[PDB]
DNA sequence: AAAAAAAAAAAAAAAAAAAAAAAAAA
DNA sequence: TTTTTTTTTTTTTTTTTT
């Protein structure tokens, strides 16, 4: 259901003619960015599974043709989707750091062959945002830095 | 951005440059047709400037039965019969492939949606201005290429979105009662002009000596059947048009 | 008034895309 | 003689059927 969306709206901002016709729909991703938006009040019961979306659409939508539209741009699309219902997830639900940290973490460590520029830069957003909000929930950091001498070099940069 | 004046400058410069200059060169005329139609499609649907230039195709590469003669060069100068034969009707199919792709979108809308009457007097109008375009190029003579493969390829996109149409059709008749006159004269273009010159362009490019013609033989097939279907379940004789 | 092989998991087939090789032109 | 493009092949992914 977010991959449709993304192809209808490609579809539809490379064309005039589609434009003049069908009346600006929304289209999921502002719905799905809505929900997050919502659920700070109790709605926690929601937010273990925004998080399970997120990394759904990252993990399912990342890079690896670089180690084209179609494959590319409803995928990019998708995947940059997933990073921001996490990051815009992170930002407000006080609980599901340590879920989201550690699992950035647990995918930019133990992959390290796949490609995983798009964790490292969910977790640049993530720590960027707010290294005041990330003193709460910090040793998920220093225990990834145990297992810096085996990955790549160029991951360890990263 | 496309509604700026700026925007109507460049592609008012790009249409006049291929208007006038020649350059027999491929990729040239390759590059600037594909700046001009990204231009285009932005702005207007390029339905027009594909008719005009299967018109050129025409009137250069000439006809199956090597007895008509049609020159309208005047329309777009950068048309060469080293240019227009390999290079520029792979683009114009290609861009033909693309306006099949968004009538598709609108019909399957459409269906899932049973805003209603302009929607399908658009999508017939595209239809309509395509099937002139198409109904110049299947009596041309094109290279053994990819080219001819490629234009049974969209032939049967176009006889898909036909049916597709026309299944939409068979689904609305029930509820309303009638066809809208427009669609009449669609149906009637279609079965007088078009699906006579396609059996007559199968003959040609079979006698001239495996997949794509009994793909399109079978689409144009369903389209015949689901027209029977919606001439029995429309109280209108559509087979009069038809041959 | 006529139409279908859909029947939780897995496997096979088809389609598309990417890479490699070969041929041609300066 | 080299570089680019085109054509073919292979691999991967998705869908449909048992």
């Amino acid at each position: 259901s977010v991959v449709k969306s993304f192809k209808d709206l490609q579809l539809l901002q490379g064309s005039k003619f589609l434009q003049n016709l069908v009346p600006h729909r929304s289209y999921v991703s502002t719905m799905i960015l809505e929900v997050v938006k919502n659920s700070v009040h109790s709605w926690d019961h929601v937010t273990q599974g925004l998080v399970e979306l997120g990394f759904i659409l990252m993990d399912s939508y990342g890079p690896k043709k670089v180690l084209p539209s179609l494959s590319r741009m409803p995928n990019q699309h998708a995947c940059k989707l997933g990073a921001n219902i996490l990051l815009e997830t992170f930002k407000i639900h006080e609980m599901i750091r340590q879920e989201i940290l550690e699992q950035v973490l647990n995918r930019v460590v133990t992959r390290a062959s796949s490609p995983i520029s798009h964790f490292l830069d969910l977790l640049s957003n993530i720590v960027m945002y707010a290294p005041l909000v990330l003193q709460n929930c910090s040793s998920k950091v220093t225990e990834a830095f145990d297992y810096l001498s085996f990955l790549p070099l160029q991951t360890v940069q990263r | 951005e496309p509604s700026s004046p700026q925007f109507v400058q460049m592609l008012s410069w790009t249409s006049k440059i291929c208007k006038e200059n020649s350059r027999e060169d491929a990729l040239f005329c390759k590059s600037l047709m594909n700046l001009l139609f990204s231009l285009h499609v932005s702005y207007k649907s390029p339905v027009i400037l594909l008719r005009d230039l299967s018109q050129d195709i025409h009137g250069h590469l000439g006809d199956i039965d090597q007895d008509v003669e049609v020159e309208k060069t005047n329309h777009f100068a950068i048309v060469n019969l080293r240019t227009a034969a390999p290079t520029v009707c792979l683009l114009v199919l290609s861009q033909a492939e693309k306006v099949l792709e968004e009538v598709d979108w609108l019909i399957t809308k459409l269906k899932g949606q049973v805003p209603n009457q302009p929607v399908e007097k658009a999508i017939i109008m595209q239809l309509g201005t395509l099937l002139t375009f198409f109904h110049e190029l299947v009596q041309t003579a094109l290279p053994s290429g990819s080219c001819v493969d490629t234009l049974l390829k969209d032939l049967c996109k176009m006889y898909t979105t036909l049916t597709a149409l026309v299944r939409y059709y068979l689904q609305v008749c029930q509820s309303s009662g009638g066809i809208p006159k427009n669609m009449e004269k669609l149906v009637k273009l279609s079965g007088s002009h078009l699906t006579p010159l396609c059996y007559s362009f199968i003959s040609y490019v079979q006698n001239k000596s495996t997949k794509p013609i009994p793909n399109l033989i079978f689409a144009i097939e369903q389209y015949e059947k689901f027209l029977i279907h919606l001439s029995k379940k429309s109280k209108v004789s559509l087979m009069q048009h038809m041959k």
